[PDB]
């Protein structure tokens, strides 16, 4: 379908991605906090010495700065792949992407856009990170027209994702969730492919209850479905939205008028959580053929503990007893 | 002796703190005194007659502009306007400096550099109207000018954030091999914003050809300068950062002429970042300039007559055209949110026009386009 | 009830709660851009002059530098009131409330907090005032647990709610909506009460529809409701939501539970917006009591225009509209 | 002669641009040689046999400790950990100087300031296991120490924003009439975060008896001070906002406490910061110190052997009790988010009890507390 694969973990579809880019693209450049020896999770091993230092380059400690330089390399036209060390420190550059980044096209009338920036950052719970290596921040971006906020839920979407972030003329915020770096394998197409923005995957098909997610949780209602199946009967259907903003409100309505029932997890707290816009929007659209209330299997709203965690996450059993509650609503 | 990666430097056998020189800070850079009399010849630039007349014009004709607008908003004809008195050395002094391609980042003192670059009258006037003209469709506030073809990037509100985004653009830049360098103005209450740090840490770490040129005119809204820093202006910070520094009379366009050009010559030769504070009053630039033309021979009381009524009158003609044109479709709230509307938002845009046709009376649609 | 009174409008009820806070808590300073001739909408007139510079006093332009400041009185047990010029600059300061402030008592395990930090800002559209002066940023914070959101609608309810946010233990955002400054007076107490956080205040009973704002959408849905009387002969309970996080989940429900219906109206964008989070949780709790789909009339998912401002707004039209629609459901 | 409110200067009529100096910076203040020798005895402290055994075996003991977690890490018995090798003397030094109610906001190279404040063993263990026993209740990583008693503000993750929190704190000291001082602590790569210039411009402009610490030890993780910044290191920039500042060797434990000493000495009298600049290594603290020791006759091989032997004791015993105490009851996820549990989260701990009722078998319960 794609032409020669190799098994790559997501550090390494995130690196193919980003060396497909510098090959095809003589504008594009790399930079962040320790990008130039490969990165703290690996994500840039290789490309300072294949594509030269004023390609891959460290930047000083400063978040706000980060974002804000590659507003301007974007500015000029040229690609602008910026990494925010940790999802958890991309608030110092909360006003670059919020009043800047997202507004920089609409408020000049497209006189001047950065729509070649996108801002990689790793995200999402590690077993350990506790309050600030841990977050998952989309539902604060979600707010903001003029981005887009994108997360992966394996190598296979990372690469085709990141892709098309990089390649797509509207600044992106792209969510690598970090447990899955060096989890395990898939195959990868060498070469460059795309999937495309703001379309849903359903991944499984079902009749009786809809399952939505992104990341690594993911994996969580896919693991849901099959517990449902053999203990509870009921065929789920498990969808990865995959992009947060612009999201794919047909693809989600389209499979909850079929099933009747929605059940929406995420990691990031419940208040204010992105499954309440999704929520909110699928009751308007869906409202006569909901069989139960809407269920949100989330975090809970507390900063992310370290000691707690396992106790934290909207895990297995959490959603899979949200699921038989709603089953017999 | 010291083997510390982090600073070159001797060992000090005796504890002595580092004073900073804020009584006697950096000394103010001028070349042609009140009178308009050059000082020290070998600084004179010797700029052309023509050249030296347009500084002139622009500036007044920025200053008519002025006074008319802001009699508009006085009206409440525009929403807001922010006037250029006392910038308009500066600006015209900087802007004459530059190539004509060189990339400009601004806030909103910074007309006077697009009237030097020939910006029109009418979209000065388009853009404080929010009408059909405007290319930026009338969605900023008054003041917030952007011209693509003149090299001057839209400005914004959030003070200082154009700073870290001016060194990207100047390091993208050096990469084209431009030939380029960025300038990028900002006030001195705006530098003790965050990314005012961050953008002159990244110039210097990551080599930027740009001029950083801030204006210190001593407050900043309220804020007089003794509550915003204590150090010896901002030109004091610059050598901190590694950057090469000046300190210049704001209201001596010949002075702040000659930083810029030698700024520009050696960022763009070098790749290093300048910084030029120029010193203003919130004796003043264009009189100065006049004292200067009185002296040649260049101008005199019957030329600055026919100009002040050319200029009111080009000014008056602008004015009348922008009041009277229709303002953009509403449609156009939609559009440039993304490079491509969303279907979500083309059915908010959808919502609008169905809205309209059941209640439009409600709204003000006589001057907006259909 | 509250002792003499006095006709003021939002500004100087503001200042009357400043004065207040001050007489009677020797701690307590204001501090912020431009506070010390009082203010750039009046809010903090004569207060330098009447309690000492060293308590009302000017900080450098940098918001990052001045809630960091606040949270830094804050942890020695002073009453810190920071000010934000405009709330749409506050996004600078993103990190440190965000990041701090709102985690500050749970990561210590309550050795240390910033509950006597309160920060105050103008919010919300003004008419003109285009991409930056128009915002209302209550979304993007009220999804992080650990700080409170309050939005009063009016000078007598504008003094309680701060006087509440400034001896509450917790560190507070007090957004005040600008184009109230100038508005009408009302008779507010020249002492000190105080209005309880996390409580809706139903204004008007109805029995046909439940509508739920805060700021001067409260005004707007009040009007709402009496257009709807007049020419549908429809009941609207009218209700002021005030506090946005924690929110008054239980009013709201009961009033929903009663009507069968329910219309949120925000200034801010649709998508992210806290209507989702309102709709969602209603949904959840008062799924069969619910008649039509609870309906959201919010800003459009663009930055805030300014020549297009009266068409932007969720007005009183678009209230009334979305109203009549779900009344025909 | 120059009028302006923004500088004080006098006009000068030549175009010179201010250069850095980074070539030969601030000269770095020592106090003993690598032999332990005083090289200037005017500045000797001549600090009592008692204190500086306190210095040394404080050291030392993190150093001790230090070993062991690090190994433990190592084994995935805690999950991280972060050492303090090279950072013992510029620790310990300043913590000597401070007075015992002195307020000290860090980063998570402080550990030594808290272990000369004689901070529990037991206590470093307790928030590095996450166990019954931390105060902090085990919601963070391992290495975010805090102690209301003490007085050392918790440690968060993001890096800088202790900086203008400290200043906050200097500023209500003040006001308290305190007589204390806050000292904050950050690394050569956290100083080129906005909360930087944030934090030393409001100490300036609003008089604060602070000390800021910087401790370069010429890395950032990967990052060298090459790509950091470009002026004279960190001290150089200090008096560019008006701030009193030293460059300080880190490895000689007198130096430090000399200049914080004195610097506290002026900030708590002056109501003015002051800046050191400790240089380190990432011609060791404590073996500078131990040789110092060495030559008044106050130590030698066979106390080294017994200290060696009775802190790694003192450590196991530690070690050993923190690894067999249970976790807290995961009802303590919930508490101190607000000060007082809001409704819907109280719902949000009896839906976690409910959880667990039914699910328990499936959670690590076997060592939390019940
Ligand atoms: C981040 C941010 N904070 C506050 C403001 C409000 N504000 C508009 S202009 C101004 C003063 C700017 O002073 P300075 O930079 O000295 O420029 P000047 O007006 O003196 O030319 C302020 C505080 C803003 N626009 N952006
Ligand atoms: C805002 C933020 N960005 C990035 C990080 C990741 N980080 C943890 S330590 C470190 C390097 C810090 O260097 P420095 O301040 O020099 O201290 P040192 O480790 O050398 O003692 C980085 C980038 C963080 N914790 N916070
Ligand atoms: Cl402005
Ligand atoms: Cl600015
Ligand atoms: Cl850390
Ligand atoms: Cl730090
Ligand atoms: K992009
Ligand atoms: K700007
Ligand atoms: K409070
Ligand atoms: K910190
Ligand atoms: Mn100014
Ligand atoms: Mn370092």
């Amino acid at each position: 379908e794609y032409g020669q694969t190799q098994k790559m973990n997501l550090f390494q579809s995130v690196t193919s991605a980003l060396d497909n880019s510098l090959a095809k693209d003589p504008t594009a450049v790399i930079f962040g906090e320790d990008v130039a020896f490969g990165g703290v999770f690996r994500c840039t091993v290789g490309l300072r010495d294949k594509y030269g230092k004023d390609r891959v380059f460290n930047t000083p400690l400063c978040e706000q700065g980060i974002v804000g330089f590659g507003i301007g390399i974007a500015v000029t036209g040229a690609t602008a792949i910026a990494e925010i060390q940790f999802a958890d420190y991309i608030f110092p550059a909360f006003d670059q992407i919020v009043n800047e980044a997202a507004k920089y096209r609409y408020r000049s009338g497209d006189l001047f856009n950065c729509g070649s920036l996108t801002i990689r950052s790793p995200w999402g719970c590690v077993g350990h990170g506790a309050l600030y290596h841990s977050q998952s921040p989309e539902a604060f971006f979600a707010h903001c027209p003029g981005i887009k906020v994108v997360i992966p839920r394996s190598p296979f979407q990372a690469k085709g994702l990141l892709l098309s972030c990089i390649e797509d003329k509207n600044p992106c915020i792209f969510f690598e969730p970090k447990i899955l770096y060096r989890a395990a394998a898939e195959e990868v197409p060498i070469e460059p492919y795309n999937i495309p923005l703001s379309q849903a995957e359903v991944i499984q098909e079902g009749s009786d209850v809809t399952l939505v997610a992104w990341g690594t949780q993911v994996h969580v209602i896919r693991e849901v479905a099959s517990m449902a199946k053999e203990k509870l009967g009921v065929s789920c259907e498990v969808i990865d939205l995959r992009t947060i903003i612009p999201w794919d409100v047909d693809t989600i309505c389209k499979s909850v008028i079929k099933t009747g029932r929605l059940l929406i997890s995420h990691e990031a707290p419940l208040t204010g959580g992105f499954a309440s816009e999704i929520s909110s929007t699928v009751q308007e659209e869906c409202f006569l053929n909901l069989e139960a209330p809407i269920s949100r299997v989330c975090g809970y709203d507390t900063p992310f503990p370290h000691i707690f965690e396992p106790f934290y996450i909207p895990d297995k059993w959490k959603c899979y007893d949200a699921l038989r509650k709603m089953i017999n609503y | 002796k010291p083997q510390f990666p982090g600073a070159s430097a001797e060992f000090i056998d005796k504890l002595e703190f580092i004073q900073p020189n804020v009584i006697s800070g950096i000394p103010i850079y001028r070349v042609m005194d009140r009178q308009g009399q050059i000082i020290n010849p070998s600084e004179d630039p010797h700029l052309p007659k023509e050249k030296v007349l347009k500084l002139y014009k622009s500036m007044t004709l920025l200053n008519t502009m002025d006074r008319i607008l802001y009699e508009s908003q006085r009206q409440g004809r525009i929403s807001f306007y922010m006037t250029n008195y006392g910038e308009e050395g500066t600006h015209v002094g900087s802007a004459a400096a530059l190539d004509n391609t060189d990339l400009v980042f601004g806030a909103y003192r910074e007309a006077g550099v697009l009237m030097y670059r020939d910006y029109p009258l009418e979209l000065f006037m388009a853009q404080c109207y929010g009408n059909i003209s405007d290319l930026g469709k009338g969605r900023q506030m008054p003041v917030h000018y952007g011209c693509k073809e003149r090299h001057f990037v839209t400005i914004s509100s959030p003070l200082a954030t154009q700073i870290p985004q001016a060194v990207g653009a100047a390091y993208a830049a050096k990469r084209a091999n431009a030939n380029r360098v960025v300038i990028c103005y900002f006030g001195e209450g705006a530098a003790s914003e965050g990314d005012a740090h961050a953008g002159f840490n990244f110039a210097a770490t990551l080599e930027c050809p740009i001029i950083f040129f801030c204006r210190n005119n001593g407050y900043a809204i309220s804020t007089p300068t003794s509550e915003q820093y204590r150090g010896d202006g901002i030109a004091a910070r610059g050598p901190g950062y590694g950057i090469m520094s000046i300190r210049v009379d704001g209201n001596d366009v010949f002075a702040v002429y000659n930083a810029t050009k030698e700024a520009r010559r050696r960022a763009v030769a070098e790749n290093q970042p300048f910084l030029i504070e120029a010193m203003t009053y919130r004796d003043h630039p264009i009189s100065r300039l006049r004292h200067y033309l009185l002296s040649q021979g260049w101008w005199d009381e019957e030329q600055e007559k026919a100009w002040r009524k050319q200029s009111r009158r080009k000014v008056m003609e602008a004015f009348e055209q922008a009041e009277r044109k229709p303002k953009p479709n509403p449609n156009l709230l939609f559009s440039d949110v993304y490079q491509e509307m969303p279907a979500q938002l083309r059915k908010q845009q959808e919502s609008l026009a169905r809205h309209l046709q059941t209640y439009g009376e409600h709204y003000p649609l006589d001057h907006f386009d259909k």
